[PDB]
């Protein structure tokens, strides 16, 4: 089965008809094959072989035909039998006891759920769950958590690059939050989330599993021209921590976006008053 | 007399199937370039979304630009100087494209816009503030200054000094519209904005520019029942971008439907321009039926402090396929009316009209009258005229090109004389300008070619001593 | 869901015709269809919000259905099927609590004992389902349903003696008229009218005793003052009607003569709807110079006082070019605020509809009007609308004022969004300026289609803002991008959904887009080079399937927005068209295109996905037909179909005279 | 269509065969089906024996479409039919129609002899 949908699959997407005739031959073996009432092989072979060849998203071959697609259907209400209801919603309460459960682990190439099998599941399950890290990094203390369920062991060098489109998406998320009112209260749960935000990212690139340069590039670009200067001090005071922490280290150049970014977000020709 | 100069086809082009029509552009530039694009469904649809680019000189040879766009074309302009062109289309995807090593056969482009799933209405260039006034009582006078005057209208946008800046401006389907300036490097800004809170269709869309710097937009829901709106538009460049400050202008009623004789006729409007941009005072309404069509025009002058009223309407016309306007700066003075009409000089007094057969009409400017009528022996979809509006360029309903020679005269015999004096001073705007003068020689007879010489060569003498120093290679 | 919401006061025959044809043209089970239907009456009814559409809602779900069923009886061992969806219904017990909880009553009782007044279901059945019913639930004020179960002969009652207006008693006529002014009184009337279909002669009867009292006759001061309330009454019950159920059913569309009402005339001249904007200068508001006179003259002497013969609609079309005059007046700076004051008074003291006709054309002229001068005219507009005037009313004020503020808000409301005003007349219009005010419109369109297919079913919301679109964007662009949209979809079950979706959003106008799409998107789908990757096998099957339907749906042959779309736009399909029964009907024309380009793609050379499209498209054509879309087909892709590989020909065949031999010919040489 | 080489064999064979296009199956395009007749007064008649013929018909063979259950109930049409296997088996390659229309007349004639 495996070598005949290969060589099927070398045929060109348009071709002849006066031979097409000639050319259904694979197609009644193939279907010969994939027939449940002969027993030929058990179909979770087949299904698993197919689903191989073709991934989820992608057509199959114009000459094959519904003779596959409906196949994998076949396999449809399985696939609801091992699936947990709500699996997206589930949310825990962060410690940092360790002793990680398995069933809190994403992938760390594209944040999804490890899933069994090939079997065609639910569209939900193969879409990147953003919720349930965000929610993870946005509480204090959560910082072996991550590393954890990301499968990162701090000991080698990474740069994982989705943790830190993450930490940019926070980060904007908290700029927006304080540009919204900041004027109910005066502490208004800011001061303290700057501070665990800023504290966490001096964790996070110190260990370089981000990188400074793209982040400030990356960060200029989500703010060009959506206009939230409420609360640039903040964002002016994590840039501080950022290069007073490690100015030592490194070269200058790490540095260069930010005099960029200076400008941009402070757009003035008149005197900063003391 | 009015003819026709030659007909250009193409074979194979035509006996498309399974082909549902759809509208045309046409652009005519200051050289002798044509860009257009033909309905032809023959088994490919990007040839029905390529520029064609013709040169009047040689007809026979055209260049296909292949355009990367999804839908139908709209739109085609020309910029001042002839050297890029902007297409727009449904679905955003404006284009802007540049000249390729300085060849007419290649072109490309690297500078464009895009708003998502709008298709564009109207599409035009920025003003750059410079136009000239036409006196054909002193075309005897001697003097290039003197027959050729300044008219000091003010640009948009001028930034460090009294030099213009470039870009363009759009208005979608929806009370969109958008605006794109270019820095001198190859910086873009773009803006969009929402016209006014009242969001509804806009089927047909204009746009004209006022002294002091401002943009006049007509919206025209096209049922025959509703206003007209027009909204004044002001484009300010504040440190990173362009905002747009828009107010709303009053607005008008269309005629011929309280008449309360027969209103059910006419339930549809298909064509609105403005008589000339650069002047928003005066706006040409075409309406029709499935049968037949109205024309009128309407202005805003003073006598509420601004009201709209009614100029001229004529008796009654067929269906209504093709319009077009004259590009030649007519003075429009009252002591110039009576000498243009003792003289047959009618270079800038007419509109050109087409209809579902093979009739073109030329009909005045001021007062709706037919003067000049030409039958082909099918129909007209998209025409334009000339700089000197000696000629006119048509697209049938086929893969035909036309152009036609207009006369001065329109049939009225005159003296060589008179005539001498039209082609000199025709020649003379094309000798100030760096227009190019075709269908100047497609009206030249060869029995007055030595008087024309001779008398452009004195011409061309006793100017004051600067005027010769920069004329030669023109004048040779 | 889509018949309830918008036209409710449709015919019940194109709601049964059309569930019939989709009945037929996929294999449904009747318990199922019942079953839905029921389903979707309760849930559309659960989501509706508070005011008067939550009445219309439980008219309509507990009222027409019962005539949709009777009339299913009628066309077609149907009562078992009823009691088999019955009891699939019962099983819902959270559906069914939501429901009884949100309207105070037990409501499956009274819907089981309404379908058994109807006959659908026995008796022994119907006390089962009841004892059923009582077991599972085990587990002072009024409702609504009571009331409009009761009411209905209260509107059939009031509809049959009002004819001969009540032996001709003007006191009696005041009586019953303040009767049915009390709380929501007229609503339910009105919802009642509009679920039983006769609204109609309720309207015509209403402008006959409204033109026979505007002229009135001599009268002293009670029955002067009996008149004119009557007249304002009147004219109040007609404007309600024309703001809340549309503008189809006051116009009769079948007048003989010149005698034509005056009301007519106003409401097809003089009251700004969602569909219309007025000329402030057409013919219709300049009647004469003397009545204007006047009128104004006894607005600023004193209270009119002259109500016993005053010529109510003479007046009523003066008031018009009077408070032009006052204004301009005023404007000119030689009137005082205090006079305007005076006159403001003396409109809204005794008679209020002269008010109702002022505002209505300084709404007119001011729409016209640039923004620098507007400003003016809506202080003295609101002046007009201001607190109640008490010291002045003869009697019956609270629902007058009630009702006039909410026809002034539904009159007003248009132009006060264009500017940054408020006035606070005191919801009435919970589906108003849905969309954003400056993004796009794809991405909204995009963004619902997709919440659509992900939920499953489709909710009212979604339906306006979908007419909406449509309405702002055109059909060609609406279904392209639709069409767009679906060929976006891997699996068949969410292509599935997606086309039964499809169908019932097309059909909001069924004939635009059905000839949009098999002239415009199909044939450039299938003639381009470069589009039948695209073409695969789920969405290639679920968009024939999905044109085939929509194709011989509309060869079978629904809003006022769209009646006034597609009459307001002509198009020459002979042009569009050249092709090469009546041949001027556009649909046979580009079938008839349609079936010349499927046999040519058939018979072309290198043939690929297009040619598996156009197979699919013959084989659901030949499965949905009963037996008729296929006489235009010609004759030749019988033999090529057999050439390209029985039951798939005879039913092609029609057997035409020539199809007899052809089909002989054809199935002879296998 | 049909191409040129096929029309001219078609016009140089012996006036036994009146070979023409096969009403069913596709036309015009690289492969074609035709149907023979033979006309023998010295020869019985015979199954129609058609033939494909695929695209560039020179420099390769063409082949014959074996209908069994034709041919078969009697001794005599069978006996036809193994002659007519063998003598295929013992056509080289690259051969023409003509060769095989040939062949299929000298193989009704072979059968008639042995048969009496």
């Amino acid at each position: 089965l495996k070598v005949i949908l290969e060589k099927i699959l070398t045929i060109p997407n348009t071709v002849s008809s006066a031979v097409v005739q000639q050319l259904l031959a694979a197609r009644e073996v193939i279907a010969y094959i994939l027939e449940r009432n002969a027993c030929l092989l058990p179909a979770y072979f087949a299904v698993t072989e197919i689903r191989k060849l073709y991934p989820e998203g992608k057509l199959p071959h114009w000459l094959l035909g519904n003779l596959v697609s409906d196949f994998v259907d076949t396999f449809r209400p399985t696939a609801r039998i091992n699936s947990i209801c709500g699996r997206c919603s589930l949310l825990p309460v962060v410690n940092n006891s360790g002793a990680i459960c398995n069933s809190w682990k994403l992938d760390p190439a594209t944040l999804r759920f490890p899933l069994k099998g090939l079997l065609p599941y639910d569209k939900d399950l193969f879409e990147p769950q953003t919720a349930l890290l965000r929610y993870v990094l946005e509480q204090p203390y959560s910082r072996d958590m991550v590393c954890n369920m990301l499968g990162l062991n701090k000991q080698h060098k990474q740069r994982c690059p989705v943790l830190e489109d993450q930490l940019v998406d926070l980060v904007v998320y908290a700029m927006e939050r304080s540009e919204t009112e900041e004027k109910f209260d005066d502490g208004g749960t800011s001061q303290l989330l700057w501070q665990h935000l800023s504290s966490q990212l001096i964790f996070f690139v110190l260990f370089q599993f981000a990188s400074f340069p793209h982040m400030v590039l990356s960060l200029h670009q989500k703010l060009a021209g959506r206009g939230l200067i409420k609360g640039r001090d903040h964002l002016m005071w994590v840039l501080l921590q950022f290069i007073s922490g490690s100015i030592q280290k490194n070269a200058l150049a790490d540095f260069l976006p930010v005099m960029k970014l200076f400008d941009l977000l402070y757009p003035e020709k008149e005197y900063i008053p003391v | 007399m009015m003819d026709l100069a030659y007909v250009c086809e193409w074979e194979k082009w035509s006996k498309s199937t399974h082909c549902p029509s759809v509208p045309l552009a046409c652009a005519w530039s200051c050289r002798n370039l044509i860009a257009f694009t033909m309905d032809l469904r023959s088994d490919d649809q990007d040839l029905t979304r390529m520029i064609h680019i013709l040169d009047t000189e040689h007809p026979w040879d055209l260049h296909s630009i292949p355009s990367e766009h999804h839908e139908a074309i709209t739109c085609l302009e020309w910029d001042q100087s002839g050297s890029r062109l902007l297409s727009a289309d449904a679905d955003g995807q404006i284009k802007c494209w540049s000249m390729a090593d300085h060849l007419a056969n290649s072109w490309e482009s690297s500078v464009g816009s895009l708003v998502e799933g709008d298709p564009i209405v109207a599409l035009s260039w920025l003003h750059n503030g410079v136009k000239l006034a036409l006196h054909v009582e002193k075309s005897g006078a001697s003097s290039f200054g003197e027959k050729f005057s300044r008219v000091k209208f003010s640009p948009s946008l001028t930034l460090f000094g009294g030099k213009p800046m470039e870009g363009w401006i759009a208005v979608t389907v929806s009370g969109l519209v958008t605006v794109s300036l270019l820095k001198p490097s190859g910086q873009v800004l773009t803006s969009t904005e929402s016209l006014c809170r009242l969001r509804g269709r806009v089927a047909l869309a204009d746009i004209a520019f006022t002294g002091g710097g401002n943009i006049v937009v007509a919206t025209a829901d096209g049922s025959s029942a509703s206003p007209v709106q027009f909204y004044k538009v002001c484009v300010s460049v504040v440190s990173e971008k362009c905002r747009i400050d828009t107010e709303i202008l009053p607005s008008l009623f269309m005629r011929c439907t309280t008449d309360l004789n027969r209103k059910d006729k006419f339930p549809a409007i298909t064509h609105l321009k403005f008589l000339a941009r650069d002047m928003s005072e005066q706006v040409l309404l075409c309406a029709s039926s499935q049968t037949s069509s109205i024309v009128e025009c309407w202005s805003l002058r003073k006598e509420t402090i601004l009201k709209w009223r009614i100029l001229s309407a004529t008796n009654d016309l067929d269906r209504v396929s093709a319009v077009a306007l004259p590009k030649l700066p007519i003075s429009l003075t009252n002591t110039d009316l009576k000498v243009a009409s003792d003289t047959q000089f009618y270079p800038g007094l007419g509109l050109a009209l087409a209809f579902h057969d093979g009739s073109v009409h030329i009909v005045h400017r001021l007062s709706l009258q037919t003067m000049a009528v030409f039958y082909s022996s099918v129909h007209l979809k998209a025409m334009q005229l000339s700089w000197t509006s000696l000629a006119l360029v048509g697209i049938d309903s086929h893969g035909k090109l036309s152009v036609l020679r207009l006369s001065p005269s329109m049939g009225h015999p005159l003296e060589v004389g008179l005539a001498l004096r039209h082609l000199l001073f025709l020649l003379e705007y094309c000798m100030v300008t760096g227009y190019d003068w075709w269908d100047i020689l497609l009206h030249v007879q060869p029995s007055m070619v030595q008087s024309l010489v001779e008398k452009l060569h004195e011409e061309y003498t006793r100017q004051t001593a600067a005027l010769q120093q920069v004329l030669s290679t023109r004048i040779l | 869901l889509l018949e309830g919401t918008m036209n409710l006061t449709g015919e019940t025959q194109s709601l049964v015709e059309q569930l019939t044809m989709v009945k037929r043209m996929q294999h449904i089970p009747t318990p199922l269809f019942v079953l839905e239907i029921w389903k979707a009456c309760f849930v559309g009814l659960i989501e509706s919000p508070e005011g008067t559409e939550e009445l219309k809602w439980t008219a309509f779900t507990f009222l027409k259905i019962p005539q949709v069923l009777v009339k299913l009886k009628k066309y077609s061992d149907f009562t078992e099927d009823v009691n088999c969806a019955f009891e699939f219904l019962l099983k819902l017990t959270p559906l069914l609590d939501k429901a009884d909880q949100r309207c105070n009553c037990d409501c499956t009782n009274f819907l089981l004992q309404e379908c058994g007044k109807q006959g659908l279901l026995s008796e022994a059945s119907v006390n089962n389902l009841m004892a059923k019913r009582k077991a599972d639930r085990e587990h002072n004020i009024q409702p609504n349903i009571q009331l409009i179960l009761r009411a209905e002969p209260t509107v059939t009652n009031i509809l049959k003696t009002m004819d001969a207006d009540h032996s001709k008693s003007p006191e009696g006529l005041l009586g019953v008229l303040g009767h049915m002014l009390s709380g929501k009184s007229l609503d339910l009337l009105l919802a009642a009218a509009a679920a039983t279909g006769k609204l109609k002669s309720f309207a015509r009867k209403f402008i006959n005793l409204n033109e026979f009292t505007t002229y009135g006759s001599e009268e002293s001061t009670k029955p002067a003052s009996v008149r004119a309330l009557l007249f304002d009454i009147s004219f109040l019950m007609l404007c309600h009607v024309a703001q809340t159920y549309g503008s189809e059913v006051i116009l009769s569309e079948s007048r003989t003569g010149a005698e034509v009402p005056f009301f007519e005339t106003w409401m097809q001249t003089c009251m700004p709807e969602e569909g219309k904007i007025l000329n402030p200068d057409h013919p219709c508001f300049r009647p004469d110079s003397t009545k204007v006179e006047s009128l104004v003259a006894l607005l600023n002497n004193s209270s009119e006082m002259k109500l016993v013969q005053m010529k109510w609609h003479e007046a009523c079309l003066s008031i018009s070019a009077a408070i032009l005059e006052i204004l301009n007046a005023w404007e000119n700076g030689v009137l005082a605020f205090e006079s305007i004051q005076k006159i403001t008074d003396n409109i809204k003291g005794k008679v209020c509809s002269l008010a109702v006709c002022a505002v209505a054309w300084l709404v007119a002229h001011v729409r016209m009007l640039g923004l620098d001068e507007r400003e003016k005219s809506l202080q003295m507009i609101r002046q007009l609308a201001g607190p109640l005037f008490s010291e002045n009313t003869l009697q019956f004020y609270n629902e007058r004022v009630v009702i006039m503020n909410s026809i002034l808000e539904r009159m007003c409301a248009d132009v006060l969004q264009q500017t940054a005003t408020q006035i606070k007349f005191p919801d009435t219009m919970p589906y108003w300026n849905l969309l954003p005010p400056k993004r796009p419109i794809k991405e909204v369109l995009t963004d619902i289609f997709a919440k659509v297919l992900e939920k499953g079913w489709v909710d009212s919301r979604s339906i306006h803002i979908f007419d909406t679109l449509l309405h702002m964007g055109g059909v060609y662009w609406f279904c392209n991008n639709l069409i767009k949209e679906l060929l976006k979809e891997t699996r068949k079950e969410h292509t599935l959904r997606a086309v039964e979706l499809l169908y019932s959003i097309f059909c909001l106008d069924m004939q635009q887009v059905t000839l949009v799409l098999l002239g415009h998107i199909l044939p450039g789908l299938l003639t381009d080079s470069s589009k039948w990757h695209s073409l695969m096998d789920p969405p290639g099957t679920a968009l024939a399937k999905l044109a085939v339907w929509c194709a011989l749906s509309s060869y079978s042959s629904a809003s006022t927005r769209q009646k006034k779309r597609h009459r307001e736009d002509i198009e020459d399909y002979i042009s569009l068209f050249p092709l090469d029964v009546n041949m001027r009907d556009p649909l046979n024309r580009v079938l008839a295109n349609l079936f010349l380009l499927i046999s040519s793609i058939l018979g072309s050379r290198t043939a690929g996905p297009h040619t598996q499209f156009v197979q699919w498209f013959m084989e659901e054509c030949v499965d949905c037909l009963e037996q008729s879309v296929l006489q235009f087909m010609p004759f030749t892709t019988v033999s090529e179909l057999v050439k390209v590989s029985k039951v798939v020909l005879a039913i092609t065949d029609l057997s035409l005279p020539l199809g007899r031999q052809v089909a002989a010919k054809a199935i002879a040489a296998l | 269509s049909i191409p040129s080489v096929l029309q001219g064999e078609v016009a140089r064979l012996d006036p036994k065969f009146l070979v023409n296009l096969d009403p069913s199956h596709c036309s015009n395009n690289g492969t074609v089906h035709l149907i023979c007749k033979l006309d023998d007064k010295d020869l019985p008649s015979v199954p129609p024996l058609e033939l494909s013929v695929p695209a560039d018909y020179p420099a390769q063979s063409p082949l014959w479409i074996d209908r069994q259950w034709q041919y078969d109930a009697n001794p005599f049409l069978q006996s036809v039919h193994r002659c007519m296997t063998s003598r295929l088996l013992q056509l080289p390659d690259k051969h023409s129609v003509t060769a095989l229309l040939n062949t299929w007349a000298q193989s009704v004639h072979q059968a008639c002899l042995s048969a009496a």
